[PDB]
């Protein structure tokens, strides 16, 4: 929601970092992207072709992913 | 009774034989009827053993092929100091040592190719030297380029003699097998004569010639000025004014008045602090007590006079209640085996070049090599190089003598037999301390790799963190330092300042300063101790079951070198003791590699540098290997990355040679791995493809092409592979250290 | 003399030395519990988890990675519970698929005597890292080994 | 868009070699000859070797030449 | 080669210095300083002595793929026999050892097929060689932009 | 096909397959391969000489 | 009980538990009569 | 275990039986062949798949092939 | 923004899928 706004600014996070071996160091490292917890930076481009799409939040977004379980299913 | 006899003429020099190939093997004499057959026959040539059955035979093609060895040793001896008189800037490097690159190598301008004639100075521009050849005839005594010649011309009437001394006991006088088999004699005869009398030889030529030449040379006379040698031996006043003690003559010799020889045969140590080097008058005392020592040992053996010993005697008296047996039938297992000699030789003499490498290092013997880097670092890896390959060797031919000379007839219940018959226990309890010490030397590393990716820095295996110090090492340093005077009242240094002391600098530069052992020294040795291991593993697992095993119980009768015996029994890939020696060869460029990096970085990091008016000594590196080596990412870009920038931007420059050959090494080592991994199936196929092209236009060999056996390609593959490696680390450190020093 | 062939049978695998047929050798082993002799697999499995449970505490303690923490001590055990209890999954594992249900009469080599065996094993290795824990706690010379 | 390309092309060589091993495996198991009696497929393995050879041709042509033309420069 | 030559053409068009490509590129010791040694800096420094960031996970991924290309390396060089041989004796071992012949395998530990051996190389040479280039890739694009 | 003559090999699997050899000796016993053919080319297990039926072989002009 | 919480919940369970239930499963299953 | 087969082109020569570490082939009567004698493969379960059989064979291409089956302890050569 | 009842019917529908996983599994073990 905050990388529609400006995309060529802010990094796209993928998902959040929860390893127990970890130092503080680590932690602060890895915290980027606008966010307040150690991340991951995607590098699959699907900000950009979600966007591109037509998804703007992360409601669009949750419903793809319950449709996609749904089809799985 | 040892006494000479000799067969006259029993091989007439003719080239007859020499345009039939595959003479000396009953299979290979009938013809090429593939192209195996010319493989075959490079692959024995000189495998003696299985050209004939006759020992007096092998012994005679042994002892030629030693001359023919030894005419080529003088032949490049020769060469080297005929390039020293002729192509070499040494009168340049004698007037001013520090300043000079030595050089004795120049380049043709064909292709541009002269841009290698890099200026090393002295108004002379070439390639640079690494060998330390000019060290070698300061040393020695040597001012002039006439004296080069004069040693080239030596080099090559030896040379002539050695070839001349081959034929003439090949096809004139060939000695018998009684002549051959005398152990006793042959060894009083190296160590006294040929040992005890170099030696004594040696000091002689140091106390006569090298002495007072380089007394005068450290004292700053011009080499121009400095007298001649003949003219130190018959004017003994003019030697009697640099060691006063000449004066005195032989008496005190034949007297045991030796105290009066303190001037010019003292017990010294440490370096000489004009030259670097070790003090020549040190070593000629050094070398007269060798001689005695030699001479004396040479005493020992039995040969015609009833004193001395039988080395029979002795082994046969050697026995215990663990051993049976014990050393019963060895004397006769190494005065008819030919193998089991060439493999305790050759195993001796490369861990003796291991141990040239590191005393020649810590306690640099000749004048201003201490200070020449390059020199240094290339000479400690070339003779480790050597070391590693004389023991694989070693291990090699043991398997040899193992499979073809080996009797259960004559070894029963011995230390061979009682070793085959618990070599499971052995090759059991190496395979766990191997993966013991792979384990806590290694996963130290991954460990420390972790933690600094993780960010706990407190939680490495560092100096700064969790200590692994060697404490007994610098135990064994501290005593060392703290011996002159004390355990060694006589000394008025330390033998090497490696353990501890006052730096020794020439041209401003760091000729020999203490090494420090921390955290990753420790690390380093124990990785040094598991890739020894491995490779022993390797090594005497192959030797042992060279014979036999659960797998294939008749593995003799399959051979020393064989390629499997077949998919079966879940398959039996690489099970002979060759292809030990393969996979052995590959863990000792393993272990070789790590023990070159290891004193590369660490004489770059804590030992080599330039030394300020402060009396405080920046080093190439600084500091980096106490707390970047002990991390692998710490190596690769600390050492291998950071390192690598002299040979990688060479292009244009004297060491563009340098850049080329890390390419071209690459290369080659990359190649190796076609052959490393792959079969030959594969590649009999694509040629049965290649054949129907060439038949297809009504011609083909009438050799038919056939792909490598497949030994051949193991040997195709670690051949390439190992002489890619090397040749990377080899342009690798030329290039840096020539780049830095 | 002192190597000889195994129980006098020389194409058995094995040979008798000093090591393998001493009698402190012998002694020892006998008398360990794994096999003396009279113990049920319960309490062999006993001893050899209070033995083992007792030194794990040791390593994590002051290695693991609160270790310069205050909760350092109670880490170790924790981790040591919890390395038991692995080692109690792979010993019952080991014993449903090693041993069928024949009955050998408790022998260590049965179903029966090996689930006997995990059992006491754990509770032992449970009890001795407790116990140490214990010692640690309450002795300094434990928590400083010395200094 | 540097990861995306690199995915993409060791994904395309993974199925070229993928597709290759399972030609293979017909050829090996599923081909009949007496079905494909002298079509197209018979004829590929007829001149198998004059295709294998051609191929090994053209390979050492562009090895030969290209690795000899990057020494030059080097 | 095809994503070497990809992504050096396009790294040096991003910072602007296509004459670096142009001019390196036809020389391997061109590719050899100019691409590789050139663009590992910020990746194999993702973690040193002074600190960390982010790129350490890259750094430890790139020697990951190192030493998983290196393993494969062993499976793809030494052959069953001389394994299975020594499996034989860790056997012997293992059942005359005492305290630990009470524990006794299910499946007789062999050593791996010929086919198997060559699998396995093969699978550790192609992760490393994946890893250690997707590490390169996206730290040394993410370092130097 | 008679002693001392050339004769192509017509058997697939032989690794002189349409190739020419010399037949040595044909046995008129009733054999399953009678003829005997002698190659100057030698396979890959290294044996020149093998047993052939009468039509597996062509004689040559 | 929030979302939160899910991570340090889950991770340790998908990477300790769950492959250490499915080892010890896989093995009784491989090695079974 | 491994599948040994002999086939027509045997010509009686006897060394795919001298060549066996184990004891799987044997020379029986035969009519096809000038030497009267063909090889037979009565113990087939103890082949451990060596090939030495195939490897002294003088027959183009093999009169004896081994074709590698399922594996037990005799034909992996366990001798724990 | 995602809600805790979001993510529990998202961990519901991954419930549903595991057990027609488990049961195409079986079907196909079969
Ligand atoms: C969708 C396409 C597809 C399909 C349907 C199949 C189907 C088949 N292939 Mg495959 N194959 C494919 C693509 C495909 N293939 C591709 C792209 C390649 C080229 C790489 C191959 C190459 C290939 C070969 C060479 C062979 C087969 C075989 C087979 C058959 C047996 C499969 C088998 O043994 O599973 C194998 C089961 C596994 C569990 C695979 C284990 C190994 C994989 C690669 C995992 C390794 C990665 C590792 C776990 C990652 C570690 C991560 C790290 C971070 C630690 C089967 C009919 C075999 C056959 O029967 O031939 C007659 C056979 O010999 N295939
Ligand atoms: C991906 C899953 C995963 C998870 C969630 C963890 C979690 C943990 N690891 Mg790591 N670890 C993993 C994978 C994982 N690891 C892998 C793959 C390796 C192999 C390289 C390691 C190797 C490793 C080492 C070498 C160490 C850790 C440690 C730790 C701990 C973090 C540091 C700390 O202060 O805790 C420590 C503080 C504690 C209070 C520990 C309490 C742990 C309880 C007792 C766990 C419960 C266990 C459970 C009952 C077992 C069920 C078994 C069943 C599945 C059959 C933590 C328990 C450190 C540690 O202390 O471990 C004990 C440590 O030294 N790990
Ligand atoms: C055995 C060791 C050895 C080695 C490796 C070399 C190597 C070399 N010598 Mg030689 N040289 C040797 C012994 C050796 N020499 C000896 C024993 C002598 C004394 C007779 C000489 C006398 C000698 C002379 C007089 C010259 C060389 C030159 C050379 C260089 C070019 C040779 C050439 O291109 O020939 C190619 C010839 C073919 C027939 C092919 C080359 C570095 C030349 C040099 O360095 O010029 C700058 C040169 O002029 N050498
Ligand atoms: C084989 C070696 C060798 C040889 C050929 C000679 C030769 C000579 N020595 Mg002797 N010398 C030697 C070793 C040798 N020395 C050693 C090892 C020592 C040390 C003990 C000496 C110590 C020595 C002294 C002190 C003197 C000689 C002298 C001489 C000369 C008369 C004898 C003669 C040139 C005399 C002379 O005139 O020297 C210049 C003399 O005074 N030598
Ligand atoms: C004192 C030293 C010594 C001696 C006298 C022998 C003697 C022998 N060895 Mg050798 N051996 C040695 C050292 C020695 N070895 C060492 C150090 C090793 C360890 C590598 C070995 C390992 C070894 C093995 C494993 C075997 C032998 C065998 C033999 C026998 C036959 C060798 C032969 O025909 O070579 C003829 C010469 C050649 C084939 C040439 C080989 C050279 C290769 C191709 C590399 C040369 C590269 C060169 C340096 C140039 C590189 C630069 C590049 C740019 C061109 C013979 C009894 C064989 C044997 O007994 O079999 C029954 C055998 O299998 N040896
Ligand atoms: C850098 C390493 C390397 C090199 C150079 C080669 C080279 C080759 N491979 Mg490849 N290969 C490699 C690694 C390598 N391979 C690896 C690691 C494997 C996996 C096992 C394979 C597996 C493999 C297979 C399965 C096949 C090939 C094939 C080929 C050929 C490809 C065509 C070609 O480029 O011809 C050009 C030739 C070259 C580039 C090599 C020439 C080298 C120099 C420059 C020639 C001059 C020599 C010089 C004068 C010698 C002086 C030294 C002397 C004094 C000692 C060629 C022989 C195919 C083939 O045979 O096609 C015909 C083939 O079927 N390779
Ligand atoms: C296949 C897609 C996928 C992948 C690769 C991951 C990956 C991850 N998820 Mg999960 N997740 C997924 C789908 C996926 N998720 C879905 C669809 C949901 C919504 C129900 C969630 C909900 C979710 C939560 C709430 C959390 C994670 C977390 C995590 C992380 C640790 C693993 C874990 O705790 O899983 C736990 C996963 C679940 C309890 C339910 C989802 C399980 C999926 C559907 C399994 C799919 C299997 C796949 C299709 C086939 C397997 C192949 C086989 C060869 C192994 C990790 C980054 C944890 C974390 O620490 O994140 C930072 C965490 O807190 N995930
Ligand atoms: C040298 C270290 C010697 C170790 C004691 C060994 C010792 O000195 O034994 C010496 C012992 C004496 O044997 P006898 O008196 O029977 O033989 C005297 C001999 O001169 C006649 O053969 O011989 C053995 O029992 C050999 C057993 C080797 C023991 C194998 C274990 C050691 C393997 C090497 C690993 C050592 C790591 C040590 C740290
Ligand atoms: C081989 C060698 C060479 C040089 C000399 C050296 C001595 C080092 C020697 C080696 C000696 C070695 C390795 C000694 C090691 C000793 C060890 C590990 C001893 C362990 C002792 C264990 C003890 C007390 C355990 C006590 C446990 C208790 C009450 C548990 C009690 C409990 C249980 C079991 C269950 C319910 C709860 C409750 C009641 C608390
Ligand atoms: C359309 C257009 C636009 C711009 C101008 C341009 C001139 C380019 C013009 C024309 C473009 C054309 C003609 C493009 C041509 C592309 C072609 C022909 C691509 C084909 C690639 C072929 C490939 C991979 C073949 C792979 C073959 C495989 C695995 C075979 C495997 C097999 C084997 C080994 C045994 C038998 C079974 C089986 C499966 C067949
Ligand atoms: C490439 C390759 C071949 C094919 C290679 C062959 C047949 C080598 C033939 C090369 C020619 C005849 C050598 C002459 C040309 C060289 C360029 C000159 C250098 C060699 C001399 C110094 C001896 C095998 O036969 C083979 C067999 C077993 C395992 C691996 C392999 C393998 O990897
Ligand atoms: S070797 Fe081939 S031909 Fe000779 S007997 Fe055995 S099978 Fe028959
Ligand atoms: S394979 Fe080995 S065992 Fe089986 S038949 Fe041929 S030779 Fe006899």
């Amino acid at each position: 929601e905050q990388w529609v706004l400006n995309p060529l600014k802010v990094k796209p996070v993928a998902h959040a970092i929860w390893d127990p071996h970890f130092g503080q160091p680590a932690v602060k490292a890895f915290t980027k992207g606008g966010v307040f917890y150690p991340v991951n930076i995607a590098t699959s481009g699907v900000y950009h072709w979600w966007y591109t799409i037509g998804m703007r939040t992360n409601n669009d977004l949750y419903a793809g992913s319950l449709f996609l379980l749904f089809l799985s299913g | 009774k040892v006494s000479i006899t000799v067969d006259k003429d029993p091989v007439a020099t003719s080239f007859e034989k020499w345009a039939q190939p595959g003479h000396f093997s009953r299979t290979l004499a009938k013809g090429p009827k593939t192209t195996t057959w010319i493989w075959n026959l490079h692959a024995d040539a000189h495998d003696f053993d299985s050209h004939t059955s006759s020992l007096e035979d092998i012994s005679r093609k042994i002892f030629s092929a030693h001359f023919g060895q030894l005419s080529i040793i003088f032949l490049w001896l020769s060469g080297m100091y005929f390039h020293g008189a002729r192509f070499s800037n040494y009168s340049a490097w004698l007037s001013n040592p520090t300043a000079v690159k030595p050089s004795a190598q120049v380049v043709w301008p064909i292709v541009g190719q002269e841009v290698l004639n890099g200026d090393v100075g002295g108004g002379f521009q070439g390639v640079q030297i690494t060998s330390g050849f000019f060290q070698i005839w300061r040393a020695s005594g040597i001012t002039s380029e006439v004296e080069l010649y004069w040693c080239a011309l030596a080099g090559l009437l030896m040379s002539g003699l050695m070839i001349f001394a081959g034929w003439f006991h090949y096809h004139k006088a060939a000695p018998k097998l009684e002549w051959f088999q005398n152990a006793e004699s042959m060894l009083n005869h190296h160590l006294s004569g040929l040992l005890g009398l170099g030696c004594l030889s040696w000091a002689g030529h140091q106390i006569h010639v090298s002495l007072p030449i380089n007394k005068l040379l450290d004292a700053g006379v011009a080499p121009q000025e400095i007298p001649l040698p003949h003219e130190f031996l018959v004017n003994r006043d003019l030697m009697a004014q640099l060691y006063p003690s000449f004066s005195k003559g032989l008496v005190p010799f034949f007297t045991l008045n030796w105290s009066e020889y303190s001037d010019f045969l003292t017990f010294k140590g440490g370096l000489n602090p004009v030259t670097g080097g070790l003090w020549l008058s040190d070593t000629a005392h050094h070398h007269l007590a060798l001689a005695v020592l030699f001479i004396v040992a040479g005493h020992m053996y039995r040969t015609n006079w009833g004193i001395g010993h039988s080395m029979k005697e002795i082994l046969e008296a050697h026995k215990g209640p663990f051993t049976g047996e014990g050393h019963k039938g060895l004397y006769e297992v190494l005065i008819t085996s030919w193998h089991a000699q060439l493999s305790i030789n050759l195993a001796m003499l490369g861990s003796l070049s291991i141990i040239i490498a590191h005393h020649m290092y810590a306690m640099p013997p000749y004048p201003y090599i201490a200070t020449d880097y390059p020199t240094q670092l290339s000479l400690f890896t070339h003779h480790m190089w050597i070391g590693g390959f004389c023991v694989c060797g070693a291990a090699a031919h043991a398997g040899i003598f193992m499979v073809r000379d080996y009797n259960p007839a004559q070894n029963y219940n011995n230390l061979l037999d009682r070793v085959i018959r618990h070599r499971d226990a052995i090759i059991s309890h190496l395979n766990w301390i191997c993966i013991f010490l792979g384990f806590h030397s290694f996963g130290l590393y991954i460990h420390n790799d972790t933690m600094r990716a993780l960010g706990r820095t407190q939680d490495m295996f560092s100096d700064t963190a969790i200590q692994l110090k060697p404490v007994f090492a610098q135990w064994v340093q501290n005593i060392h330092t703290v011996a002159p005077g004390n355990t060694t009242p006589n000394a008025l240094a330390t033998a090497s300042y490696a353990f501890g002391g006052n730096v020794v600098s020439v041209g401003n530069k760091v000729a020999m300063m203490p090494i420090s052992l921390g955290t990753a020294d420790f690390m380093v040795h124990h990785i040094h101790a598991f890739t020894i291991h491995v490779t022993v593993l390797i090594l005497l697992k192959g030797v042992l079951f060279s014979r036999n095993s659960r797998l294939i119980p008749d593995k003799a009768n399959l051979g020393f070198r064989f390629p499997c015996d077949g998919p079966g029994r879940g398959g039996t890939c690489q099970s002979s003791a060759w292809d030990s020696v393969f996979l052995g060869l590959f863990w000792m460029y393993n272990c070789i590699s790590v023990v070159i990096f290891h004193f590369s970085w660490k004489m770059q990091s804590d030992v080599w540098g330039t030394v300020q008016a402060d009396n405080t000594v920046t080093h190439i590196t600084g500091g980096n290997f106490a707390q970047s080596a002990i991390t692998i990412n710490g190596w690769l870009r600390d050492f291998l990355w950071a390192q690598a920038s002299q040979v990688i931007q060479s292009y244009g420059s004297s060491l563009s040679a340098y850049g080329l050959i890390f390419l071209g090494a690459h290369f080659i080592w990359a190649f190796s791995l076609m052959f490393l991994f792959s079969g030959r199936g594969y590649w009999q196929e694509l040629i049965e493809s290649v054949v129907w092209a060439h038949n297809k236009l009504n011609f083909a060999p009438a050799i038919q092409p056939r792909a490598l056996s497949i030994t051949q390609g193991r040997a195709v593959g670690l051949a390439h592979y190992l002489l890619g490696g090397i040749g990377t680390t080899w342009a690798f450190f030329l290039a840096r250290i020539i780049s830095v020093g | 003399q002192f190597v000889k062939p195994y129980n006098d049978d020389p194409f058995v695998g094995n040979l008798a030395t000093p090591v393998s047929t001493s009698s402190f050798t012998r002694s020892f082993l006998s008398n360990l519990p794994a096999y003396r002799s009279g113990l049920s697999p319960l309490l062999r499995g006993l001893e050899i988890g209070m033995t083992h449970g007792y030194f794990l505490v040791g390593p994590f303690y002051k290695l693991g990675p609160l270790r310069n923490s205050d909760v350092a001590l109670i880490s170790g055990l924790f981790s040591s519970i919890g390395l038991i209890i692995i080692l109690a999954a792979c010993l019952a594992i080991y014993g449903v698929v090693s041993f069928n249900e024949d009955d050998n009469t408790d022998s260590l080599q049965t179903s029966r005597g090996w689930k006997q065996f995990t059992s006491g094993w754990l509770v032992g290795s449970i009890g001795g890292a407790s116990f140490a824990y214990i010692l640690i706690s309450n002795i300094v010379f434990l928590q400083t080994s010395g200094l | 868009q540097a990861a995306l390309y690199t995915h993409h092309q060791y994904i395309a060589g993974f199925l070229m070699v993928g597709a290759f091993a399972h030609g293979a495996i017909f050829f090996v198991r599923d081909y009949d000859p007496e079905q494909n009696k002298n079509n197209v497929l018979a004829r590929m393995l007829e001149h198998k070797e004059a295709i294998i050879s051609h191929l090994s041709w053209v390979s050492l042509f562009l090895g030969f030449h290209t690795l000899g033309l990057y020494i030059h420069n080097d | 080669w095809v994503t070497f030559y990809w992504h050096w053409k396009h790294v040096t068009i991003w910072q602007g210095n296509a004459g670096q490509f142009n001019e390196s590129s036809t020389y391997i010791m061109g590719w050899l300083r100019d691409y590789l040694w050139l663009n590992s800096s910020p990746l194999i420094n993702g973690y040193n002595p002074f600190g960390m960031n982010s790129l350490a996970v890259w750094a430890w991924m790139f020697l990951f793929g190192h030493l998983i290309w290196a393993t494969g390396f062993m499976f793809l060089i030494s052959w069953r026999g001389y394994w299975q041989e020594l499996i034989e004796t860790l056997a012997w071992a293992h059942e005359r050892t005492p305290l630990a012949n009470l524990v006794r395998w299910k499946d007789k530990p062999v050593a791996l097929s010929i086919v198997q051996a060559r699998l396995v190389g093969l699978i550790h040479f192609t992760v490393g060689y994946v890893f250690t280039y997707a590490a390169f890739v996206i730290a040394s694009t993410t370092g130097k932009f | 096909v008679k002693r001392g003559s050339q004769v192509r090999i017509l058997r697939k699997e032989s690794y002189w397959y349409q190739d020419v050899g010399t037949v040595a000796t044909i046995d008129t016993s009733g054999i399953r391969y009678p003829v005997v053919v002698r190659f100057e080319k030698v396979s890959y297990s290294g044996v020149n000489t093998n047993n052939f039926s009468l039509d597996e072989v062509v004689e040559v002009v | 009980m929030t979302a939160a919480y899910l991570p340090s919940i889950l991770v340790p369970l998908i990477g300790l538990i769950f492959p250490g239930f499915v080892m010890g499963f896989a093995f009784i299953y491989i090695e079974q009569e | 275990s491994h599948a040994v087969k002999v086939y027509d082109t045997c010509i009686g020569c006897t060394q795919c039986v001298r060549a066996c570490p184990c004891d799987v082939l044997e020379m029986v009567s035969w009519d096809g062949c000038k030497a009267g004698q063909i090889a037979s493969a009565p113990r087939t379960e103890d082949c451990i798949g060596c090939k030495r059989c195939e490897t002294a064979c003088p027959t183009d291409f093999l009169s004896v092939r081994v074709y590698l089956g399922g594996e037990t302890t005799r034909s992996m050569g366990l001798a724990y | 923004m995602i809600s805790d009842t979001q993510i529990f019917v998202a961990l519901i529908l991954a419930l549903v899928s595991l057990v027609l996983a488990i049961r195409l599994g079986t079907a196909l073990y079969q």
